[PDB]
């Protein structure tokens, strides 16, 4: 009875968000009528924590769809699993945020923020004990990030001792379609630095070079792209959905994951015998955002194997792969890679690993960002569309700073020492 | 008679103590749905095993015993299992949201929401007591209530029950046995807390107990219902003498008066054979000697430590089933001489010994083979100091970084308890090389 | 390297072998402890509160 | 392949074997509290022994012995020598020696020693020595009780008075004193390996029978030589003559081998010693193993009997047997524990 609230922002969070319902309602064995039709009773045994039963026993998903253009919302509604959702969690205004980040977090998503939070209040009301929340969406954009951000600090007044998670798309180094989203990247991570526990970095670009170099996807598309994103989300809540040796919630995650407040930051992987698994997830090339873990030294690691196989054969090989590079962890954290694992394998697959990794290689990421930043804000590019809806100079400022601190705070561990 | 009742605070100590409840049942008779047929008292008693056990006129026989947890998925199954008949509803303490292994969340935050609740349900047993002796409290030292919340318990009952003795099962934690990276911090801080309430504490090492189901019994990956079913035994040997006739460790105060000169260095190291697989064919029956030997290698003990370069400061043998005082007296004489063991010069260099006719008894499918004899010794040895130093050594890695200390302030604590209490295990470790080195 | 201190009865017996011989807090002081991690705890989400009302 | 870590950085004999290691290529070298380790090499005082063997997945050996200070310590080992019925107090090898505390004495025991001498006109002199004592320094030679016990209250440490061997067999040219140094390695499994070659350490000074003053003929040790020793290096180079020339010199000029008149008496001080505390320390069923470089000291007398003065845990070797000794110590006590991928230089001395 430790509910979560799922919360998907933007076009990107409302895809990715999409997706990840199909994915684990295949895992509990939902169809989209929203009526259960499984083999084993495992499947329902913590079904409560992503679902809400209703009349009929009829699952009902414990998600909120927010977004400012409309558009988004009715391609859910009519997808696969579209008719799934409770009608009156669907929270969407008309005009859009036009990639603008003051759009989304003070005006446009100010006006409609409220509605959004009505209909989180009567989901946690109808909560056990409300465990935390979850959050999709993109960091480039207006909504998902602008508008995204402001809910989160709305969420943590009315619940300030709940758990907040994210799944944040954050901006490739090469591929890019929005020519502000240094800016509105910047602004959200200052956001997301002071009022999340958890942040799970994915990064298009990573995810289309595994579609095309390694899946062999010569066409890659965005819902391939999100099959990816939601297998990793499916993999990184599997023992919040599923029983087993391991009874840990998300408090217990951040707990355990994180040494310090600000560097919440994780770094996701996927894969794909019991060695070859594990020798994948620890790749470069398997890791859901861009920045190379051998430019850092792993704080904490956390490790989930799904599906039928041998448990000692796992300890072995994670064991090993700690012992053998051992200078890419941090040697004052003892024991600091802990795995679990799940005997219910997703579709189509006998084994799978996923990856979760708090590596002091993401400043890479937030540096990139910072000089993309200063490019533009040194000489006011594009400005004036963020202080014609209010905003003063000084806030991009502050963002500049803080992401600049967050980048010397990683620096800082990286070359600690015991 | 004079009752003993028993605390499981946790995950650990809810779980260890079904496979303890499971097994005195079986020892006793005692059925499932709470009647002996082996009981001509009915409704009550002055019976030894009436320690342990209640009497309603149903006959019914009640354990004297009260699980708590912050959170109710273990002791639901409790609620559900084969035994669930055995307890009354009210025993039964659950939560809402656990600590999340935050020793703070368990001991400051939700610690004084549930206090005032456990103790009443303590108090309405004591209530049912002519004569109570004390608590045995069984209990993790890296879970978040396992820490938290039962030094805060211990602090209460050292009040409500000043004059009573306390006497602690403390799961010392191991990386091979599902830890988190935060529980040397929760291990420390609630040894810090419960140091001064505790009169004895039989520390157990996952560690050790896992090695010992994976090297003993064959079990490539031992589960918790390995290590539980073992340590069951562990500790049904120790609180045999409570349960049955004897005139030795028969009240709690005789448990420290013989195994703790010193008030402070109260975990005595125990050490148990013989563990046999049932899976072996038809092992051939061990002997006194021998098994009295097993009890000082250090593959047989709770805690991996070398009680050789340390000093004994008492020493008790704890032997189950067909055992004469003639072969116990032999084989002490004849491994004195090939063994290392040095006692304080302040203490005389002696065993006392105990036995119990009635040979060990082994859950059915079990992994435990029924064997015919098994020992069990309580040695008080400077040796375990090995097991603070290390859990200390792992403290002040994270601790000079302050890695996961925010977690413990947002709760409530002051980071001058970390290092208050990590001053304190400074000095209990210096007081164990005082005793037990030149 | 004498047996001492022996008894016997139907359950079993118990002695000793000497192989050589030698050569609190009261209650409100608890809750002054809980209620002074209390009120940290407070003053930390006010001013949280309060930097979320600016 | 294998991890390990070096907590003695001013070992001489482990700094060599630690780039021996590296040199195969089938090893890495970690930092000192990095604790994910296959090997450590331990620092000389208050080693954590209490953290080894822990680490799941990690076989790991330790270069250190824990308890061998009983043996490697100039107190413990009288006491134990005294004590243990393996050794007992009248044990013929091992000097006449009275542990004395300045300021468990034994001051008055040998007080009784010198007395019964005075009265048979018996040899009566002593020699005061300590742990604490380094680079040659802290010990003086003396046929008054009186002179020694009084120079043990200015120093602090515990001392022992050890009975001065008087009647030293002495070398030709030269008519000087020397003492025996012996390099012995024991094994994870505790095999007994004394390395073949050891080294005679020379005095540069006639043995001077009438001052003791003079501490340069009657104390041997390299350090001192050095010091302050006139015909330093005159005889052999760097006063260290090998088992090669020394065996050559009792056969020409005694008639006999190093082998029958001193190595066999060798060979059984090192085992009684070793085998005395086997119970204490050996490591055959412990959660981690351990192995240890042992530098057994010695004096011959005119007699060709073999007398132990000495024993180091943490020994220097020499020079010239820097390479072949440490070589060794990779074959025989690491790469036993740690295979690598696909003639004896010890003597095994047997159990
Ligand atoms: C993030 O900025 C983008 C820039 C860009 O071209 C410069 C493209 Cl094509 C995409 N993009 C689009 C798309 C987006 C906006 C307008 C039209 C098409 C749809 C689609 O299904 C996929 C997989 C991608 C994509 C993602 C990550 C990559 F590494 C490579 C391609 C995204
Ligand atoms: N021997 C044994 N040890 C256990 C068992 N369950 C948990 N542990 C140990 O307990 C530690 C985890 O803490 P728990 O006691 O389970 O947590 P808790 O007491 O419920 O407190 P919370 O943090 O609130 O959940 C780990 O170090 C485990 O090694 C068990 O069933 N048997
Ligand atoms: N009983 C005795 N009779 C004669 N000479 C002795 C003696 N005991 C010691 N010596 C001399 O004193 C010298 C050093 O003695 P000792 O062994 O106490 O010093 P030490 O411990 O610093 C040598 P190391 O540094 O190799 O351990 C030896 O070289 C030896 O010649
Ligand atoms: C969602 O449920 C999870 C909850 C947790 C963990 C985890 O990763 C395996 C989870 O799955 C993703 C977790 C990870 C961090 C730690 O390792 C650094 C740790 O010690 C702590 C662990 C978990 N503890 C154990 C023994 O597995 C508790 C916290
Ligand atoms: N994975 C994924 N990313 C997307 C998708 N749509 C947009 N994005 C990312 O989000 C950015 C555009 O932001 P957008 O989703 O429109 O944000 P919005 O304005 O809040 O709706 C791009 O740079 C993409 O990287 C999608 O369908 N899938
Ligand atoms: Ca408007
Ligand atoms: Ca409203
Ligand atoms: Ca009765
Ligand atoms: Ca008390
Ligand atoms: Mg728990
Ligand atoms: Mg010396």
């Amino acid at each position: 009875m430790r509910e979560i609230v799922h919360i998907q922002a933007g076009q990107c969070g409302n895809q990715i968000g999409a997706k990840f319902w199909e994915v684990i309602s295949d895992e509990h064995g939902i169809d989209p009528t929203g009526s259960y039709h499984g083999d084993s009773d495992l499947q329902l045994e913590r079904i409560n924590v992503y679902y809400n039963e209703a009349t009929g026993n009829k699952y009902v998903p414990r998600a909120i769809l927010v977004d400012l253009e409309p558009g988004t919302m009715d391609s859910v509604r009519s997808g696969p699993f579209g008719q799934i959702f409770r009608p009156d969690n669907f929270v969407f205004g008309q005009s859009g945020a036009g990639n603008n980040w003051a759009k989304g977090h003070y005006t446009e998503g100010a006006e409609l923020v409220d509605s959004v939070l009505d209909v989180v209040r009567k989901e946690s009301e109808s909560c056990d004990c409300l465990q935390g929340f979850q959050l999709t969406h993109s960091l480039g954009g207006g909504t998902g990030s602008g508008m995204g951000t402001l809910l989160i600090s709305k969420i943590r007044e009315e619940y300030p001792d709940r758990i907040m998670n994210t799944f944040s798309v954050m901006p490739s180094p090469k591929v890019s379609d929005t020519v502000v989203e240094p800016y509105n990247a910047t602004l959200s991570v200052h956001q997301l630095v002071e009022n999340t526990d958890e942040t799970y970095c994915i990064d298009n670009e990573a995810l289309y070079d595994i579609c095309f170099r390694t899946l062999k996807l010569t066409t890659p598309t965005y819902g391939d792209l999100n099959h990816l994103v939601s297998a990793t989300m499916s993999g990184v809540t599997t023992c919040l959905r599923f029983p087993g040796q391991l009874n840990a919630d998300l408090r217990k995650l951040a707990v355990n994951m994180v040494p310090f407040p600000r560097l919440h930051f994780f770094m996701p992987g996927f894969a794909p015998t019991v060695p070859e698994l594990t020798q994948q997830m620890f790749d470069s090339k398997n890791m859901m955002a861009a920045c190379d873990p051998r430019h850092g030294r792993y704080l904490t690691v956390a490790a989930i194997f799904r599906g039928r196989m041998s448990m000692k054969e796992v300890d072995e090989q994670m064991l090993n792969v700690q012992n053998k590079n051992s200078s890419y962890f941090v040697e004052w954290i003892p024991n600091n890679v802990k795995t679990a694992v799940c005997d219910i394998p997703p579709r189509g697959l006998k084994m799978s690993a996923t990856f979760i990794g708090n590596s002091t290689a993401i400043q890479e990421l937030f540096k990139r960002i910072s000089e993309q930043f200063t490019a533009m804000f040194r000489r006011k590019a594009f400005l004036h569309w963020y202080t014609g809806e209010g905003m003063d100079e000084m806030e991009f400022t502050e963002a500049e700073s803080n992401m600049n601190d967050l980048v010397s705070e990683y620096q800082q561990y990286q070359d600690a020492t015991a | 008679m004079r009752e003993c009742i028993s605390i499981h605070v946790g995950q650990a100590g809810v779980q260890i103590g079904n496979a303890c409840w499971e097994l005195y049942c079986l020892e006793h008779g005692i059925q499932p749905d709470g009647q002996m047929p082996s009981d001509k008292t009915i409704g009550g008693g002055d019976d030894s095993f009436n320690t342990f056990f209640s009497e309603t006129g149903a006959g019914k026989h009640v354990p004297r015993a009260v699980f708590v947890d912050l959170e109710p998925t273990v002791i639901d199954e409790v609620r559900t299992g084969t035994y669930r008949q055995l307890f009354h509803p009210e025993q039964l303490i659950t939560g809402k949201e656990d600590a999340a292994n935050n020793y703070a969340r368990g001991h400051y935050t939700i610690g004084k929401e549930i206090i005032d609740l456990v103790l009443d349900r303590i108090r309405k047993l004591a209530d049912q007591c002519t004569g109570l002796q004390g608590f045995l409290v069984f209990h993790s030292f890296g879970g978040g209530t396992g820490s938290g919340f039962t030094s805060l318990l211990m602090e209460r009952l050292s009040v409500d029950y000043g004059k009573k003795s306390k006497l602690e099962f403390s799961i010392y934690p191991a990386p091979q046995v599902s830890t988190a990276v935060v529980e040397p911090y929760n291990s420390i801080l609630t040894t810090h807390t419960t140091l001064e309430h505790s009169d004895c504490a039989f520390m157990v090492d996952n560690e050790a107990i896992y090695d010992i189901c994976r090297r003993n019994l064959d079990i490539e990956r031992p589960t918790y219902t390995n290590l539980n079913r073992l340590i069951s035994q562990i500790v049904s040997s120790i609180t045999a003498s409570l349960r049955f006739d004897g005139a030795l460790n028969v009240d709690l105060t005789e448990f420290q008066t013989n195994l703790v000169p010193y008030p402070r260095i109260h975990f005595p190291l125990a050490t148990y054979a013989p563990v046999i697989s049932a899976e072996k064919a038809y092992h051939e029956q061990l002997s006194v000697a021998e098994i009295t030997n097993a009890c000082f290698e250090p593959a047989n003990q709770m805690v991996k430590c070398d009680p050789r370069h340390g000093k004994y400061m008492a020493c008790c043998l704890l032997y189950r089933g067909d055992v004469v005082p003639k072969d116990v007296n032999a084989a002490i004489a004849t491994i004195k001489t090939k063994r290392s063991i040095q006692f304080v010069d302040w203490c005389p260099t002696g065993f006392k010994v105990g036995i119990n006719y009635q040979p060990p008894t082994v859950v059915p499918g079990g992994d435990l083979a029924k064997v015919q004899r098994a020992v069990c010794m309580l040695s008080n040895t400077t040796a375990i100091a090995e097991a603070w130093a290390r859990l200390d050594h792992k403290f002040d890695l994270m601790y000079a970084k302050r890695a996961f200390v925010h977690w413990y302030v947002g709760e409530g604590m002051e980071e001058g308890e970390f290092s208050e209490a990590r001053e304190d295990m400074a000095a209990l470790e210096k007081d164990y090389e005082e005793v037990g080195v030149d | 390297m004498e047996v001492i201190e022996l008894n016997k009865c139907t359950s079993g017996q118990s002695f000793e072998v000497i192989l050589k011989p030698p050569s609190d807090p009261s209650l409100e002081e608890i809750q002054k402890k809980l209620e002074a991690a209390e009120e940290r705890r407070k003053y930390q989400e006010a001013e949280l509160l309060k930097h979320l009302a600016e | 392949m294998y991890t390990f870590v070096v907590r003695d950085e001013n070992s001489s004999v482990y700094a060599e074997v630690s780039r021996l290691l590296l040199a195969t290529g089938q090893w890495k070298r970690l930092r000192k509290d990095n604790p994910r380790f296959n090997l450590m090499l331990g620092e000389r005082n208050r080693l954590p022994f209490g953290r080894l063997g822990h680490e799941p997945g990690l076989v790991q050996l330790v270069n250190y012995y824990r308890g061998a200070d009983k043996l490697c310590r100039k107190a413990s080992l009288v006491k134990l020598i005294k004590t243990s019925p393996e050794l007992s107090e009248s044990c013929t090898w091992f000097p006449e020696s009275y542990v004395i505390y300045p300021t468990t004495d034994e001051r008055e025991v040998f007080l009784a020693a010198y007395n019964r001498r005075r009265e048979g006109r018996e040899g009566n002199v002593w020699i005061a020595k300590s742990s604490a004592g380094a680079k040659g320094e802290g010990i003086l030679i003396s046929s008054e009780a009186s002179e020694l016990l009084d120079f043990i209250d200015e120093q602090g440490q515990v001392h022992v008075i050890q009975k001065y061997l008087e009647k030293p067999l002495l070398l030709e040219p030269g008519h000087r004193k020397f003492d025996i140094r012996s390099w012995v390695l024991v094994d994870h499994l505790y095999n007994i390996y004394l390395y073949r070659e050891g080294v005679l350490r020379t005095s540069s000074e006639p043995y001077n029978s009438a001052n003791f003053q003079d501490k340069t003929c009657h104390l041997t040790n390299h350090c001192i030589q050095k010091e302050y020793s006139k015909n330093y290096g005159r005889y052999e180079e760097g006063n260290e003559m090998f088992f090669e020339e020394f065996n050559q010199y009792l056969m020409d000029a005694l008639n006999t081998t190093l082998e029958n008149s001193i190595l066999l008496q060798i060979k059984h001080i090192i085992r009684s010693c070793l085998m005395c505390i086997e119970p204490a320390i050996s490591t055959k069923h412990l959660h981690y193993q351990s192995f240890q470089l042992f530098g057994f000291d010695f004096m011959v007398d005119e007699e060709l009997k073999v007398w132990l003065i000495e024993v180091n845990g943490a020994p220097a070797c020499a020079q010239k047997l820097y390479a072949e000794l440490c070589q060794g110590i990779v074959d025989v006590a690491i790469s036993s524990v740690f295979p690598l991928a696909d003639t004896s230089i010890f003597i095994k001395l047997h159990h």
